[PDB]
RNA sequence: GCCCGGAUAGCUCAGUCGGUAGAGCAGGGGAUUGAAAAUCCCCGUGUCCUUGGUUCGAUUCCGAGUCCGGGCACCA
RNA sequence: GCCCGGAUAGCUCAGUCGGUAGAGCAGGGGAUUGAAAAUCCCCGUGUCCUUGGUUCGAUUCCGAGUCCGGGCACC
RNA sequence: AAUGUUCAAA
RNA sequence: AACUUGAGUGCAGAAGAGGAAAGUGGAAUUCCAUGUGUAGCGGUGAAAUGCGCAGAGAUAUGGAGGAACACCAGUGGCGAAGGCGACUUUCUGGUCUGUAACUGACGCUGAUGUGCGAAAGCGUGGGGAUCAAACAGGAUUAGAUACCCUGGUAGUCCACGCCGUAAACGAUGAGUGCUAAGUGUUAGGGGGUGCCCCUUAGUGCUGCAGCUAACGCAUUAAGCACUCCGCCUGGGGAGUA
């Protein structure tokens, strides 16, 4: 529980998830818009990101680590307002990563909406 | 007006009270063109403040507007192909003009059976809180300040 | 004829270990907008089941009490 | 020839365990709006199947009664 | 990214 | 009888997702395994059905299994057409350029037959990861069998065998000669100095002459000539009896 952390966030169009962990994948304190009472498509605002990175980041209480090293899953509208506002708990962002799973034409997508 | 910025040009001096912002609420209690019954009632509702409150109504009066002073507006705007609200902070010229209506609209609601005494219980009990009209400005003060939403909207 | 669980906003649940009452559905009034439904504010009354006692004080502990859910039920 | 279910706004159902009648579809009049359909208010009459009795009181319990649905039906 | 039907006779 | 320009055979080189048969790899989806963790994920205009403390989704490792091969990739290439795009090997068709050594008209078009022929469908097999008719559940409207969402069977996948249709589309049959010019691009071949102009073959645009009802086509003709085959003769009734 001692002073480390990698940041795994995703942001689809619904309920941008923030979950910070250690060098392994062990689940310090996950956080969502859904733990906060956002349901009517305020599940994903940049204001929903404004209370996303805060209530996971400030809920360290065992590590309070030195850097965060974000890994950006989920191409969606809550990206950079969850990484600027991650700094508001005082954690010293210094290098960012963007990992969204790009297929190589594996499985055919679901059909087009109308 | 699609053409822009009709000029303002309104003037408001006063006889004794030495205040531009007191001849405004004489211009809203005055209904039906009878200015000849406004300051007869208004100045007989301010000289009865010090007999009801602890102080002269001057140094209570800026406090009385100061606590009733509204902060935030919710002017609805169908953004970009959607439809829900947006908070707008009021430009400082408009906000007193929005502000003064809540004295008179609740002046005609307090059943004290004398209008120059029913109306003056919202300048007393206005520098001191939880008055009659402070309830609405705290009701709409948290309308979208707590309910913060898409705040990148234009209008 | 026997032991428990309790009657907790108009509906449903919560702590309710004597100084120490909460949520959500509903209702009303604004806003929306061609009109309703959604959707967003602002509000209130709870009942702590009848009643007495250990009571500085009982929604809270005993039992004079109504109702219903869990087991009764034996070789008459 | 036999045992039950009952005739509950004009249509369909509800409690109807003697003091103790409800919903929705329909109808009418406003509003809408170029005109109808939608859509929103505000309204009413029910029948508690014929009739007598235990009746402080029966839509409510008996049976003198009409109609139809459930079983009858045997060697 | 909508919830919107119809216009008796040439 | 001969000749060689039409078409063929030799020689050199040049490209190409042309096909059929094995083999290898990476990204991703899903479902199993276990860590950490706890109150929701997912969902739309808004919402619910569905999954969740019995331990979800987010994340760490690992396993299994099937489908398609991001970047290159482009009015790019190849095939008669449908079409074909990870990589290597085995077999194999076709066209282009230059060259002149042969053969000396051996060619063109094709009635009936003979074959190839997307996608769905059918038969006997296997395979089943994502999708996904019928259907089922939740909203939407007056009703919605629909558009929306959560699931889900056939099928979509491979071998063998049928069916033989489509906006199978440049809505433009096939062959051969001839009539202004610019302009990109691909595969070559010669001339002159990584660069500058000669012609052949495809393939895009802009444009006179000409035809055209007009839109527009215009050296890849819908122009000007010939040769052979297929087809139409007002629309409904009808690609039906
Ligand atoms: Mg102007
Ligand atoms: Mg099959
Ligand atoms: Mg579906
Ligand atoms: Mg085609
Ligand atoms: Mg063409
Ligand atoms: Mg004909």
């Amino acid at each position: 529980n001692i002073e480390n952390g990698v940041a795994h966030i995703r942001s689809t169009f619904n309920n941008t998830i923030v979950t910070i962990t250690d060098e392994f994948g062990n689940a310090l304190s996950w956080s969502s818009a859904g733990a906060l009472g956002f349901k009517g498509s305020k599940k994903s605002t940049p204001f929903a990101a404004q209370m996303a990175s805060e209530t996971a980041s400030k809920s360290a209480m065992e590590h309070g680590l030195k850097t965060v090293e974000v890994t950006v899953k989920g191409p969606g509208p809550g990206r950079e307002s969850a990484i600027r506002a991650l700094q508001s708990a005082g954690l010293e962002v210094t290098a960012i990563r963007d990992v969204t799973p790009v297929p190589h034409n594996g499985c055919r997508p679901p059909k087009r909406r109308r | 007006p699609r053409k822009g910025s009709v000029p303002k040009r309104d003037v408001l001096p006063d006889p004794i009270h030495n205040s531009k912002l007191v001849t405004k609420l004489i211009n809203k209690i005055m209904l039906d063109g009878k200015r000849g019954t406004a300051q007869r009632i208004l100045y007989s509702a301010f000289d009865l403040v010090e007999q009801r409150s602890g102080r002269d109504a001057l140094e209570v009066f800026e406090e009385a507007i100061n606590n009733i002073m509204p902060v935030l507006e919710v002017k609805a705007r169908r953004v970009g192909g959607s439809n829900y609200q947006v908070p707008v902070e009021v430009r400082p010229e408009r906000r007193t003009t929005l502000g003064l209506r809540w004295l008179v609209n609740y002046a005609r609601l307090r059943g004290e059976k004398t209008m120059e005494d029913r109306l003056a219980n919202e300048i007393l009990d206005a520098a001191n809180n939880t008055g009659g009209a402070v309830k609405k400005r705290e009701d709409t003060h948290k309308m979208a300040e707590a309910n913060k939403a898409f705040a990148h909207y234009r209008w």
